[PDB]
RNA sequence: AUAUACCGCCAUCUUCAGCAAACCCUGAUGAAGGCUACAAAGUAAGCGCAAGUACCCACGUAAAGACGUUAGGUCAAGGUGUAGCC
């Protein structure tokens, strides 16, 4: 559904809870410190890559300016600076789509 | 021959070769292991090639209030039964051999970011579901003996905590990994230190100390920052309940002594009510988000002091060249400010 | 070091029965014999046949009452009469139990041309002598 | 809730069981509690409790002695009124008979014989799963024969059990909650401490009895 | 063929007596150690030794004699894993 009622839908609640979406995701990468810029994308030619980011694996979610309570979980409530893609675990494409959407 | 045939457990022992030359010394083998399988439990007693109908064990004895009679299971019937049994054995084998997914902690094939779940209930009855566990390290200690020689003795380090400022570290030694985990978890839940925290997410002030050639320097840090510290300290703070700080370790890296000094400092830190009632002055807090506004933290419970502190100028205080460098900004290193994973 | 009809001492995770626990040199001092016949005594004969047939009987009955027994059997051969005694568990149905009883009885009788009969004693779970 | 009120009532009152009348500096000096070992037997943490020295012999401050003794008696009496278990220790064999006898007379228990390893720590395995370890420990002689700190003070500080010991110039009052400076070695002092503890615990017991009778009436 | 996969069965120290699940403590909570009886941190399931049983006794002789070393011997008592002849 293009609207944002899928978030209030209780399948979202049981699938996540009161935690954010990025909290569950974990990156497979080289040893120690990971790379400093995430993958280019999680979807290619209508095909999904293994271990994709959460907002991409959950196709029912929609990144848009209107989903305020979905967008606000990334940017800290205590500091206005938006978290980085290596932080939230998402690929750079959807990361910058989200940053322009929140702008 | 039939007289030469014998029981099953003997054959299973002879096939598995659990002990005698290869199991001992720890030499073992090249990761080849034959999995035990129970065949008698699987098939019903009546199954066979000739599928006679048995009202005694294979078929219900009575039907429609009428005694049954011996009958025949013909070719395609016994073939269907054999196919069903083949499918059932294949299903049992699939369910037998599968993956095992223990959550990846600090690294694969490492017991660092692994949690054993809460401690076990006590004998008199003591439930500790609020406590969460963590395995900091595991090592295969070896000490020799006269007749058997080298003995493998697993040593493990563990921590436990609520997330409410209470936690405890402990070691555990045993010949078996699970038994060592259990010993360590139990005596850990029994041995615990409490530490205060300022606003549920930070320490009261920075703490610099040394312990067995392990210099450690933790720095308080306000909200929206995270935990950029040694991964052991990160897990320990996850257990404690503080959400953000900074820390650095210098010199030797022995995480046992690291944890011991960590808890020592976090216990010896003074609270602000403590310090105020000790000195005899009002504490005053200042933020960057808030302007020039004095925020009182804690006041003396006893009688306040009359005179204020005289201005201490050019104090004799031993400071750190590295933090002075990082404050002056001339310091440069690619390895300092990295955009690591979440917290 | 002798290994002959004895249990290896474990951590304490091995339920053992009276017979499986005690040693073979304790057999006459603190056990009885699983069979009772006179072929072994002086003057008699067919002891080899007695032993072969009773071993075959033990194997056949263990495999035709599989998963229900929890201990060795007791054979009691009085002249012509042959008596068996077993201890089993209440796993399967008494229908199956009696059916297999009659089946084994008829087979043994027709095979050995001998009057055979058996008794079975039920137990909820196999008795244990110690945990070695 | 009124049961909790009865449990809490004696706390607000100071010297509520009249423990002060039992002891006086006259009696202490007569029982020779003020003595101490030589300066060679002196201890740092005991120094501030030393009123002075004479002939290289240590002397105890009787005002501090009386303060700590009052506090100890008050605590013991509150615990007895709460029916809290009390356990005596005196490793010195010179008075084991008398101490066991007065323990029998009180109803509170004692252990003067050799102390076993982990008797308190592994008490669950020793005795059984469910066992009520004592609520208060006291020491007529804090040190053993070889003059090390008795393992009981350490075990009590570990397992959160309060301890009240008579500390001599050789003793370590750091672990003790209510250290009473005195003369561990003198028979007059031992007998006097025993009689004071008898009177205190018996008064607490009979007072609980009378209060319970009054509440049963009401 | 593999005793260097094993079971089963034995030599060995053993003409020893220790082996030890489970708890606690000390060592700054390291590998590790835990003995002082006019006693100072050790407590111990269980096994073994022992005791009792066999011969003529209570002694003696037999029997028993654990954990483990010798990758000790035995796929040739028998079976069986792996590799081969089929
Ligand atoms: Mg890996
Ligand atoms: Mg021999
Ligand atoms: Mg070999
Ligand atoms: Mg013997
Ligand atoms: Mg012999
Ligand atoms: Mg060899
Ligand atoms: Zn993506
Ligand atoms: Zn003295």
């Amino acid at each position: 559904d293009e609207p944002w009622k899928y978030l209030e839908s209780e399948e979202y609640q049981e699938r996540y809870g009161s935690r954010p979406v990025w909290a569950d995701y974990r990156r497979n990468h080289k040893g120690g410190v990971p790379p400093q810029r995430t993958r280019k994308t999680c979807i290619r030619r209508n095909k999904v890559v293994g271990n994709p980011c959460p907002i991409c694996r959950d196709h029912k979610l929609h990144v848009d300016f209107r989903n305020v309570k979905l967008l606000e979980q990334f940017v800290c409530a205590h500091t206005g600076i938006i978290f980085y893609a290596p932080y939230t675990g998402v690929c750079v494409k959807q990361h910058k789509r989200l940053t322009q959407a929140i702008q | 021959s039939f007289f030469t045939k014998l029981t099953a457990d003997e054959l299973w022992k002879g096939a598995l070769a659990e002990t005698g030359a290869g199991a001992k010394k720890g030499r073992g083998k090249r990761t080849k292991k034959k999995k035990r399988k129970d065949l008698n439990r699987g098939q019903i007693i009546g199954e066979g090639r000739y599928g006679f109908l048995w009202p005694g064990l294979n078929v219900p004895l009575m039907k429609n209030g009428a005694v049954q009679t011996i009958a025949q299971r013909s070719k395609e019937e016994q073939e269907k039964v054999e196919a069903d049994m083949i499918q059932q054995r294949e299903e049992w084998d699939r369910k037998k051999k599968m993956k095992v997914k223990r959550e990846r902690g600090w690294s694969g094939n490492s017991w660092g970011g692994i949690s054993l779940g809460p401690p076990d209930p006590g004998p008199c009855g003591e439930t500790y579901e609020d406590f969460d566990t963590r395995i900091l390290e595991v090592r295969n200690v070896f000490t020799m003996t006269a007749k058997e020689g080298r003995k493998k003795s697993i040593r493990v380090l563990v921590a436990v905590g609520n997330g409410k400022g209470a936690a405890g570290f402990s070691i555990g030694k045993a010949t078996d990994r699970m038994d060592a985990f259990r010993k360590a978890k139990n005596r850990a839940v029994h041995h615990l230190h409490y530490i205060e925290r300022y606003e549920d997410h930070t320490i009261f002030h920075d703490i610099s100390l040394r312990f067995k050639r392990t210099h450690i320097k933790m720095k308080k840090q306000p909200k929206g920052y995270g935990l950029r510290c040694h991964r052991a300290i990160i897990t320990i703070c996850r257990l404690i309940g503080i959400k953000d700080m900074y820390a650095k370790v210098s010199g030797s890296i022995n995480m046992l002594s690291l944890t011991q000094g960590l808890f020592r400092g976090l216990s010896r830190q003074e609270t602000h009510q403590q310090l105020a009632d000790k000195k005899g002055l009002h504490v005053v807090e200042i933020r960057e988000e808030c302007g020039p506004l004095p925020i009182v933290v804690a006041s003396p419970r006893g009688p306040l002091r009359k005179d204020p502190e005289p201005e201490d100028e050019v104090p004799d205080v031993k400071l750190d060249w590295e933090d002075v460098k990082t404050a002056q900004g001339m310091k440069r290193s690619v390895w300092s400010n990295l955009k690591r994973a979440a917290t | 070091k002798n290994r002959a009809a004895r249990v290896r001492v474990s951590k304490g995770d091995k339920p053992v029965t009276y017979e499986e626990a005690h040693a073979p040199h304790y057999i006459a001092h603190r056990k009885g014999w699983l069979s009772l016949h006179t072929g072994n005594l002086d003057g008699e004969d067919h002891a080899a046949e007695r032993t072969v047939e009773d071993v075959f009987l033990r194997k056949f009955m263990w495999g035709t009452f599989p998963g229900c027994l929890a201990d060795q059997l007791v054979l009691k051969r009085r002249g012509n009469q042959l008596e068996i005694c077993a201890v089993v568990l209440r796993q399967l149905s008494p229908h199956k139990y009696y059916f297999l009883v009659g089946y084994s009885e008829t087979l043994l009788s027709y095979f050995y041309k001998c009057p055979v009969r058996l008794h079975l004693q039920t137990v909820p779970s196999k008795v244990v002598y110690k945990y070695l | 809730d009124f049961n909790d009120k009865i449990l809490n009532e004696p706390l607000k009152h100071s010297d509520f069981f009249n423990v002060k009348e039992l002891f006086s500096v006259r009696s202490l000096f007569d029982a020779r509690v003020h003595l101490g070992h030589k300066a060679g037997c002196r201890h740092r943490f005991m120094e501030p409790y030393i009123f002075g020295s004479r002939l290289d012999h240590d002397i105890i401050d009787l005002e501090q002695t009386a303060t700590h003794l009052q506090l100890a008696l008050n605590f013991t009496a509150h615990m007895a009124y709460r029916k809290g278990i009390i356990l005596f220790i005196s490793r010195n064999r010179q008075f084991s008979y008398l101490i066991e006898n007065m323990a029998r007379d009180c109803g509170e228990y004692a252990h003067t014989r050799y102390f076993r390893g982990g008797m308190l720590t592994n008490a669950r395995l020793l005795f059984g799963p469910t066992v009520r370890l004592p609520d208060l420990i006291i020491f007529l002689h804090t040190l053993n024969n070889i003059f090390e700190p008795h393992v009981a003070v350490r075990d009590a500080a570990k397992m959160n059990i309060p301890t009240v010991g008579i500390v001599d110039t050789n003793c370590n009052p750091c672990l003790i909650t209510y250290p009473v400076p005195g003369n561990d070695d003198s028979p007059l002092a031992v007998h006097l401490y025993c009689r004071l503890f008898q009177t205190a615990i018996t008064r607490a017991k009979e007072k609980r009895q009378q209060v319970e009778a009054l509440y049963r009436l009401q």
